RNA sequence: UGACGCUCAGGUGCGAAAGCGUGGGGAGCAAACAGGAUUAGAUACCCUGGUAGUCCACGCCGUAAACGAUGUCGACUUGGAGGU
RNA sequence: AAUGUUUGAAAAAAA
């Protein structure tokens, strides 16, 4: 019943204070991603470099939640 | 008061130690001038300089960002010392890189 | 003597140390500083030195955990052991 | 006495 997000891969670039990121996605756009709450749950450490999944919406497209790690 | 005053001029012959500055791959920029300027006295002074970039974790992962930082400071210190060894693997969880005074 | 008292905004003065101005003084001590160490680094703690200052005069500053962290004055309300 | 593995999400613990 909700709207549906956009998943996308990216690479983290940088790692920000309080498990915020900024990741360049597939297309080339930089978002300022956070982190999934079932990862901070689970401690599913990310680091620059990170290959990230990140859901965007269509909202905004500056902002990004990381759902997977690879 | 003989041989003193002969070797005092023997002991002023310059001991040169290495001294070791640690970077990280997270090292900020604020801190990294920090310790670049650190760097920077120890080699004006004529001291060598061993740089360290130890790891932690799966940061193990992504080690050529560990080697950006030590090709920044090589880079930093181009015509303020020179590369006696740069490191190639990381052996342990740190990568060694010994400057030298010119 | 015969209520002349108590308190007191504003006001006035006093007010550790550091500090400031001018002129003296300077043993010891010692911010800064210099060198020696230590350390991953050591702008420190440690070591050897060491300048201001600490001292005096006069002027200024007006602050401190200026603390009993307890405003001043008066009256009343069981005891015990000390000090001066 | 800057000290004394990494993983965890789709299922870990020093060995
Ligand atoms: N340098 C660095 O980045 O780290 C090393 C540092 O952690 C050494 C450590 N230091 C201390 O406790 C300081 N306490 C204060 C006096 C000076 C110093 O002593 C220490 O263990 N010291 C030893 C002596 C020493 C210095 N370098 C190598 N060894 C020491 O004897 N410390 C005593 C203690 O820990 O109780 C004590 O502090 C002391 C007595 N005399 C002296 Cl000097 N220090
Ligand atoms: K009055
Ligand atoms: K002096
Ligand atoms: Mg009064
Ligand atoms: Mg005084
Ligand atoms: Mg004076
Ligand atoms: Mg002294
Ligand atoms: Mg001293
Ligand atoms: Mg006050
Ligand atoms: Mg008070």
């Amino acid at each position: 019943a909700k709207e549906d997000n956009i998943e996308m891969q990216g690479t983290v670039l940088e790692t920000l204070p309080n498990t915020m990121f900024r990741v360049e996605l597939e297309n080339g756009h930089v978002v300022t991603a956070h982190i999934s709450g079932k990862m901070r749950k689970n401690y599913i450490r990310i680091l620059t470099g990170d290959k990230v999944t990140v859901e965007l919406t269509p909202y905004d497209l500056s902002k990004g939640r990381i759902v997977f790690r690879s | 008061e003989k041989s003193k005053s002969s070797k005092e001029q023997k002991k002023k012959q310059k001991v040169i130690q290495v001294k070791e500055i640690k970077f990280r791959p997270g090292t900020d920029e604020g801190d990294y001038q920090v310790k670049l300027r650190s760097l920077i006295r120890f080699l004006e002074e004529g001291d060598k300089a061993k740089i360290t970039l130890r790891f932690r974790g799966r940061e193990m992962a992504h080690q050529q960002i560990g080697m950006e930082v030590l090709n920044r400071v090589k880079d930093d210190l181009q015509e303020l010392a020179v590369v006696e060894s740069f490191p190639t693997k990381i052996e342990g969880r740190q990568m060694i890189m010994v400057l030298a005074p010119k």
